[PDB]
RNA sequence: AUACAGUGAAACUGCGAAUGGCUCAUUAAAUCAGUUAUCGUUUAUUUGAUAGUUACAUGGUAUAACUGUGGUAAUUCUAGAGCUAAUACAUGCAAUCUCGACCCUUUGGAAGAGAUGUAUUUAUUAGGAUGAUUCAUAAUAACUUUUCGAAUCGCAUGGCCUUGUGCUGGCGAUGGUUCAUUCAAAUUUCUGCCCUAUCAACUUUCGAUGGUAGGAUAGUGGCCUACCAUGGUUUCAACGGGUCGGGUCCGGAGAGGGAGCCUGAGAAACG
C-alpha cells in the first residue's frame, strides 16, 4: 500500500527542507 | 532521462544494487503521448534504425471495423466513456488501447440501410442493443490501435458478451 | 481541394448531422459546387495506394448528401455524352460519334456508376435519362465498335471489348440491387 | 550617418556620407521593410524611394528583421544549429552606423554613380528551359545556338567559352530511358518463363 | 567498443591463416560478404601468403584492379573480400582455378581444378522457406539465395550451383551411406561416410562417420556438409582423401 | 473468469454471434512439444491466460528443469526449491546447496506444495519468472 | 570541338569521423569466464535474389562558390545588392495471365468469359516450415498530414529499314522496395574456491513479490503507471563489514562540474 507512495508519509526530506523562509510581517489585515 | 534498464531496481533478495554505470542510449524511453479528442495533430519521432513513430497528440477521426458484419468505415470519436487501466483518463478524455469510445454511428447506418435495405430480413437480424445504439446515434467502441505508436485510432464495434461486461461495468 | 486535407474535410465538413455539417437553407446554393468539386477529384487515376483511397472517399460521400443531389452528380457524369439522338432515333449509332474519344468518355462514365452501385447498393437512385439511358448507350456503343471495326484498331477493339465487359456488369448489378 | 544605397535594376549601389541630423532625422523612428521620401533626405534625393533593407551599429553588430526595439539584443539566431548572438533592433536610431536602401523608385534627377551606371549579370542561363525562357524561344527552336558565349583572350590567343546545357534532350538520354523500359521487359518475361518451367516441374512431379 | 570493429590484431587473427608473426602489428580484417569472419581466407592472404604471386598488399591490389582474379565467376576488387568453403577461385591469365577445401590439418588448401570442375561449386541447403507471393527458396551457405527450388529438396541436402546462372544443376539428400566433409570441430577436413544421426529435439544434432580406415567419430550435425554418395564424390578432393 | 477491469479473451480469436454455429466459445491452443502432453482441461477449458504455454502467446524453449514445489501462495506463480551438492576442493568436501526458482503455472495445472514439477524456460513473464511449469507429478 | 568535352583551385552534394590510441579511481555474480535463447529484438555496409500496374523530360517555391558596396577595436564577426547548376530541394508520366467454345486446324490458332502493385494501421478468412506458433505466405474491407514503384552518369555507336539523325540497341557507374546473408548491437538461461554470526534478520520507508490493462521500448520485462493479491531471500548463512577481471592479447570503464537537448545504422558522442 505504502509503495508508490499511496500513503502519506510525513518524515523529513532533506533536498526540499528550508527551500523557502516564511514572512515575519504576516498577512495584510491585522 | 527516461530510462528502462533494470540495474536501479532491487535485486531479488531484496539488496540495493549500486548504481553500475551511466545510462546508455540503447535503453531509452521517451514521455507519453496523452491522445485527447480534437483536431488531428500528431509528429513523426526518429527511432533507433531509420524507423519512425507517429505520435497522436491529438485525433477527432478513425476507423472502426464491425467485426460480426466485417466491415470496416472512418468515423469520428465522440468522447471516452471507460477505460480499464485507470479512470482519470476517461475525465481528460484520454485516448489509449483499450479505452472504450463512443463513435458516430451514421456511417454504419447508412451502409446498413444500402446492403440491407432496411431500417432477408434474418440476416438483418442485429442485437438488440445494438440497434438500441444505432437509435441512440452512438456506438460503444474498443480501440485496438496504439495512438502513442503508430498514430492511427483504428478499433471494433463492441457485441455480445463484450458489450454486456463493459455495458454492466458502466 | 488541397489535397492533405482532402480526407479530414470529408469526415467532417459533409458527414450528416455533422457539428460543421452546411445548413438545410445554404444546401442548394453550396451543394452544386461540392458536385462539381467531388467530380473533378473522381477522376484521378487510380495508379497507388493513396490514390484508390480518395477515389473510394469520393464515391463514400454520396450517401451523405439528399437522393435529389445524388441524381445531379449522376446527370453530370452523363451530360458529356450525348446519347439523346441514338433513343429519338430508331437505336441507331453515328459513325462519327463513334470514336477512341467517345469510348474513352463512357469508360469513365460507366466507372462512376459501378462504383456508385458499390455504395449505395439498394439504396441507389435509378432515373432514365440521369443512368439508364446513357449507360444503355454505352452498351450499344460497343457492340457497333466491335463489329464494325476491323482488327487493325487493337487498342479501340481492346477498349470497346472492355466497356461491354463493364458495362454489362453495370447492369447486372442495377438490377439486382434496384 | 553613411547610408549605402543599392538600385537593383542596375545592380548598382554607392555610399553616400550624411552630416546633417535632419535627414537622419526622417530615418528615425522607421523600421526595415518600411519606405521613405528621397526628397526629405535631400533634394538631390527629390522624387525617390528607398526602402531600408539593413545596416550596422557604431559597434559593428547588423540589425535583425523582426524585432521591435531601438538597442542591441541577445538573440537566439539560426541560419540546424543556433547560437545566441547580439544583434541591434530593427528600429532607425541614432545609434545606427551605416543604413542600407534599396531605390524603389526614380526620382526626377538621376544618381551619378547609380542611375546612369550598370553592372551586368556576373553568368547566364544554364538549364535549357532557363535559356528559353531568358531568349523567349519557341518549342522548335533549338536552345544550342542561343546559348551565351563569353570571350576570353590571353595574350594575343583567343577563344570562346561556353557553359555545359543541363536537362538537353540527347541521343544518349533516349537510349537510356530505352534501355530501362527494355530492362524491366526482359526481367518480366524471364521471370514468367522461371515460373512456366517450375508449374511444368511440378506438373511432371504429379 | 562503441559500434562495430574494422582493425584486427595479428595474433588475434585466426590461427590456421598462418600470418607470419613478426611482420607487423595487423592483419587483414575480412569485410562482409558470403562467408563468416572466422571461416574465410580473404584474397589478400590468398594471394600473398599461399600463392605468393604477389610480395606486399600494393601488388595484390594492383592484380585486383587490372581484373584478373574472379570469385566464383564474377570479378571483384575488394582486397579483402571473404572467400571461403566450397569457393571457386579463377586466374585467367595463368590458367590457374582454385577450389577452397580444408586439408586434414585443418587449413584451407590450395587445391587446383580442372575447368570443369570449376564451372560449378556445392552448396548446403540451410534454409528452406516460401519468399513474397508464394515463390519458394533456398538459402545455401554462401549466402546464395535461390528461387524455384525442387521441392524435394530440404534442410542440410546440398546443392550443385552452376555459377554463370547461379541455378541448382542436381541436388543430394542427406541420408545414411553418404559421403560428408567435416566443416568444424576437432575433426575438420577429414571425410567419411554417415552411419547413424542421432537426433534430439531442442538441442543439438549428432551423427557418426566412418572414414576408410574404419575408423569411427561423432560430430554435430551443423559441420557436416554433404558432398557425394560414398566412393562417387561430386568434387576432387585434395591429397590424402581427408584421412586422419 | 471475467474478474477483471478489463475483459479477458485470447487476442484475434472471433466470436461471431450473427452466425451463431456453437454454443462453446471458440478457443485457440497449442502443443508445447518436447513430448509434452497438453492437457485436455487446457483445451476445452474455459480459463483466460496470456501466460500459458499451451494457451498464450509464450513458447517453451531452452533448458528445461525440474524441482519440487515450495510455495504456492500467488496466483498464478510458484517457487519451486532445486537442491544440489557443491564442491570444495581445498577440504574435499561436498555441501549441500538449494536455490530457489520462480516459475509460472498455469491455471490448466493443479499444484499443491511438495509435488515435483518438470519447468521450461521462456521470454522474460516478469522480473523474476523465466520459467514456465510444464509437467506436474 | 559553336552547348560542353583535356586538366582543374573554390563551393554544393555523397561517404567518414562511435575505428584507432591512452590511464586504471570505481565496483566482490556488478562486470566477468564457460554455457544457452531471441518463437523477444534493431542492424549503414558486403554478398544473393527481388518492383511491366511536358515526357524528344517540370519549377525556383534557389542558393553556394563568384562580382560589387560597406559596418566594427575585433575573430573560423558581419549586413545590403547582383548572378548560376544537381544523384541538392521540390513536382511529375494502346500491357500481361487464366478458362477456353469454334473442336475451325487435330503442336496450332481461336469467339467469348474473366483476373491483375508495394509500404503503414486495424478487423476478418485460409494456412510450406519447425518439437512447437496468432510462423512463413495468401485473400477480403477500410485507413494514411505515409511511403516506394530511375526527370541520374561514363565509355562505345552496333542491327534494321519504312533516310528520317525514323525505329531498335552493348558494357559499366550511382540509386531503390522487401527478404535472406555478413559485420554488429541489445537483452537472456545454467554453473563458477576469500574471511566472516564478535554481520541474524533483510526487502516492503515513494515496487518490495505477483496478476490484469495501458504507456515506453528496437523490442521481452514493475522498465513506468492505474486497480487488485500479500508477499520474496535467509542458520544449507539472506542482509551487512573487511580485502579493474580473464588469459603482449581478450574483456570492462573514463577524458571543466551538474542538468537538458541534437544528427547518425551505430553516441546519452573527445562533436
Ligand atoms: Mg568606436
Ligand atoms: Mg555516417
Ligand atoms: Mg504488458
Amino acid at each position: 500500500k505504502a509503495s508508490k507512495g499511496r500513503k502519506l508519509n510525513y518524515s523529513v526530506q532533506d533536498p526540499i527542507a528550508n527551500y523557502e523562509a516564511p514572512i515575519t510581517s504576516g498577512y495584510k489585515w491585522s | 532521462g527516461i530510462s528502462r534498464d533494470s540495474r536501479h531496481k532491487r535485486s531479488a533478495t531484496g539488496a540495493k544494487r549500486a548504481q553500475f554505470r551511466k545510462k546508455r542510449k540503447f535503453e531509452l524511453g521517451r514521455q507519453p503521448a496523452n491522445t485527447k479528442i480534437g483536431a488531428k495533430r500528431i509528429h513523426s519521432v526518429r527511432t533507433r534504425g531509420g524507423n519512425k513513430k507517429y505520435r497522436a497528440l491529438r485525433i477527432e477521426t478513425g476507423n472502426f471495423s464491425w467485426a460480426s458484419e466485417g466491415i470496416s468505415k472512418k468515423t469520428r470519436i465522440a468522447g471516452v466513456v471507460y477505460h480499464p487501466s485507470n479512470n482519470e483518463l476517461v475525465r481528460t478524455n484520454t485516448l489509449t488501447k483499450a479505452a472504450i469510445v463512443q463513435i458516430d454511428a451514421t456511417p454504419f447506418r447508412q451502409w446498413f440501410e444500402a446492403h440491407y435495405g432496411q431500417t432477408r430480413a434474418a440476416s438483418a437480424k442485429i442485437e438488440s442493443s445494438v440497434e438500441s445504439q444505432f437509435s441512440a446515434g452512438r456506438l460503444y467502441a474498443c480501440i485496438s490501435s496504439r495512438p502513442g505508436q503508430s498514430g492511427r485510432c483504428d478499433g471494433y464495434i463492441l457485441e455480445g458478451e463484450e458489450l454486456a461486461f463493459y455495458l454492466r461495468r458502466l | 481541394l488541397d489535397d492533405t486535407l482532402f480526407k479530414d474535410e470529408i469526415t467532417t465538413f459533409l458527414t450528416e448531422n455533422g457539428s460543421q455539417s452546411i445548413k438545410a437553407e445554404d444546401e442548394k446554393v453550396v451543394m452544386p459546387y461540392v458536385l462539381r468539386i467531388f467530380f473533378g477529384r473522381a477522376q484521378v487515376p487510380p495508379t497507388s495506394g493513396q490514390k484508390r483511397s480518395r477515389k473510394i472517399a469520393v464515391i463514400s460521400v454520396l450517401p451523405n448528401f439528399k437522393k435529389p443531389y445524388i441524381n445531379d452528380f449522376l446527370s453530370l457524369a452523363s451530360e458529356r455524352l450525348d446519347y439523346n439522338y441514338f433513343f429519338g432515333n430508331s437505336h441507331q449509332i453515328n459513325s462519327s460519334k463513334a470514336t477512341l474519344k467517345t469510348i474513352r468518355r463512357m469508360t469513365g462514365f460507366v466507372n462512376i456508376v459501378n462504383s456508385t452501385l458499390s455504395v449505395l447498393r439498394t439504396n441507389f437512385p435509378l432515373h432514365t435519362n440521369s443512368v439508364l439511358q446513357p449507360l444503355i448507350y454505352s452498351i450499344a456503343m460497343a457492340y457497333y465498335v466491335l463489329d464494325t471495326e476491323s482488327t487493325e484498331e487493337v487498342h479501340l477493339r481492346k477498349m470497346a471489348s472492355n466497356l461491354r465487359q463493364q458495362g454489362l456488369k453495370c447492369l447486372s448489378s442495377v438490377f439486382e440491387f434496384v | 550617418m553613411k547610408l549605402n544605397i543599392s538600385y537593383p535594376v542596375n545592380g548598382s549601389q554607392k555610399t553616400f556620407e550624411i552630416d546633417d541630423e535632419h535627414r537622419i532625422r526622417v530615418f528615425f523612428d522607421k523600421r526595415i521593410g518600411q519606405e521613405v521620401d528621397g526628397e526629405a533626405v535631400g533634394d538631390e534625393f527629390k522624387g525617390y524611394v528607398f526602402k531600408i533593407s539593413g545596416g550596422n551599429d557604431k559597434q559593428g553588430f547588423p540589425m535583425k528583421q523582426g524585432v521591435l526595439l531601438p538597442t542591441r539584443i541577445k538573440l537566439l539566431l539560426t541560419k540546424g544549429e543556433r547560437k545566441r548572438k547580439s544583434v541591434r533592433g530593427a528600429i532607425v536610431g541614432p545609434d545606427l552606423a551605416v543604413l542600407a536602401l534599396v531605390i524603389v523608385k526614380k526620382g526626377e534627377q538621376e544618381l551619378e554613380g547609380l542611375t546612369d551606371t550598370t553592372v551586368p549579370k556576373r553568368l547566364g542561363p544554364k538549364r535549357a528551359n532557363n535559356i528559353r525562357k531568358f531568349f523567349g524561344l519557341s518549342k522548335e527552336d533549338d536552345v544550342r545556338d542561343f546559348v551565351i558565349r563569353r570571350e576570353v583572350t590571353k595574350g594575343e590567343k583567343t577563344y570562346t567559352k561556353a557553359p555545359k546545357i543541363q536537362r538537353l534532350v540527347t541521343p544518349q538520354r533516349l537510349q537510356r530511358k530505352r534501355h530501362q523500359r527494355a530492362l524491366k521487359v526482359r526481367n518480366a518475361q524471364a521471370q514468367r518463363e522461371a515460373a512456366a518451367e517450375y508449374a511444368q516441374l511440378l506438373a511432371k512431379r504429379l | 567498443a562503441r559500434g562495430p570493429k574494422k582493425h584486427l590484431k595479428r595474433l588475434a587473427a585466426p590461427h590456421h591463416w598462418l600470418l607470419d608473426k613478426l611482420s607487423g602489428c595487423y592483419a587483414p580484417r575480412p569485410s562482409a560478404g558470403p562467408h563468416k569472419l572466422r571461416e574465410s581466407l580473404p584474397l589478400i592472404v590468398f594471394l600473398r601468403n599461399r600463392l605468393k604471386y604477389a610480395l606486399n598488399g600494393r601488388e595484390v591490389k594492383a592484380i585486383l584492379m587490372q581484373r584478373h582474379v574472379k570469385v566464383d565467376g564474377k570479378v571483384r576488387t575488394d582486397t579483402t573480400y571473404p572467400a571461403g568453403f566450397m569457393d571457386v577461385i579463377t586466374l585467367d591469365a595463368t590458367n590457374e582455378n582454385f577450389r577452397l577445401v580444408y586439408d586434414v590439418k585443418g587449413r584451407f588448401a590450395v587445391h587446383r581444378i580442372t575447368d570443369e570442375e570449376a564451372s560449378y561449386k556445392l552448396g548446403k541447403v540451410k534454409k528452406v522457406q516460401l519468399g513474397k507471393k508464394g515463390v519458394p527458396y533456398v538459402v545455401t551457405h554462401d549466402g546464395r539465395t535461390i528461387r524455384y527450388p525442387d521441392p524435394n529438396i530440404k534442410v542440410n541436402d546440398t546443392v550443385k550451383i552452376d555459377l554463370a546462372s547461379g541455378k541448382i544443376t542436381d541436388f543430394i539428400k542427406f541420408d545414411a551411406g553418404k559421403l560428408v566433409y567435416v566443416t568444424g570441430g576437432r575433426n575438420l577436413g577429414r571425410i567419411g561416410t554417415i552411419v547413424h544421426k542421432e537426433r534430439h529435439d531442442g538441442g543439438f544434432d549428432l551423427v557418426h562417420i566412418k572414414d576408410s580406415l574404419d575408423n569411427t567419430f561423432v560430430t554435430r550435425l551443423n559441420n557436416v556438409f554433404v558432398i557425394g554418395e560414398q566412393g562417387k564424390p561430386y568434387i576432387s578432393l585434395p591429397k590424402g582423401k581427408g584421412i586422419k | 473468469v471475467q474478474s477483471e477491469r478489463a475483459f479477458q479473451k485470447q487476442p484475434h480469436i472471433f466470436n461471431n454471434p450473427k452466425v451463431k454455429t456453437s454454443k462453446r466459445t471458440k478457443r485457440w491452443y497449442k502443443n508445447a512439444g518436447l513430448g509434452f502432453k497438453t492437457p485436455k482441461t487446457a483445451i476445452e477449458g474455459s480459463y483466460i491466460d496470456k501466460k500459458c504455454p499451451f494457451t498464450g502467446l509464450v513458447s517453451i524453449r531452452g533448458k528445461i528443469l525440474t524441482g519440487t514445489v515450495v510455495s504456492t501462495k500467488m496466483h498464478r506463480t510458484i517457487v519451486i526449491r532445486r537442491a544440489y551438492l557443491h564442491y570444495i576442493p581445498k577440504y574435499n568436501r561436498y555441501e549441500k546447496r538449494h536455490k530457489n526458482v520462480p516459475v509460472h503455472v498455469s491455471p490448466a495445472f493443479r499444484v499443491q506444495v511438495g509435488d515435483i514439477v518438470t519447468v521450461g524456460q521462456c521470454r522474460p513473464i516478469s522480473k523474476t519468472v523465466r520459467f514456465n511449469v510444464v509437467k506436474v507429478s
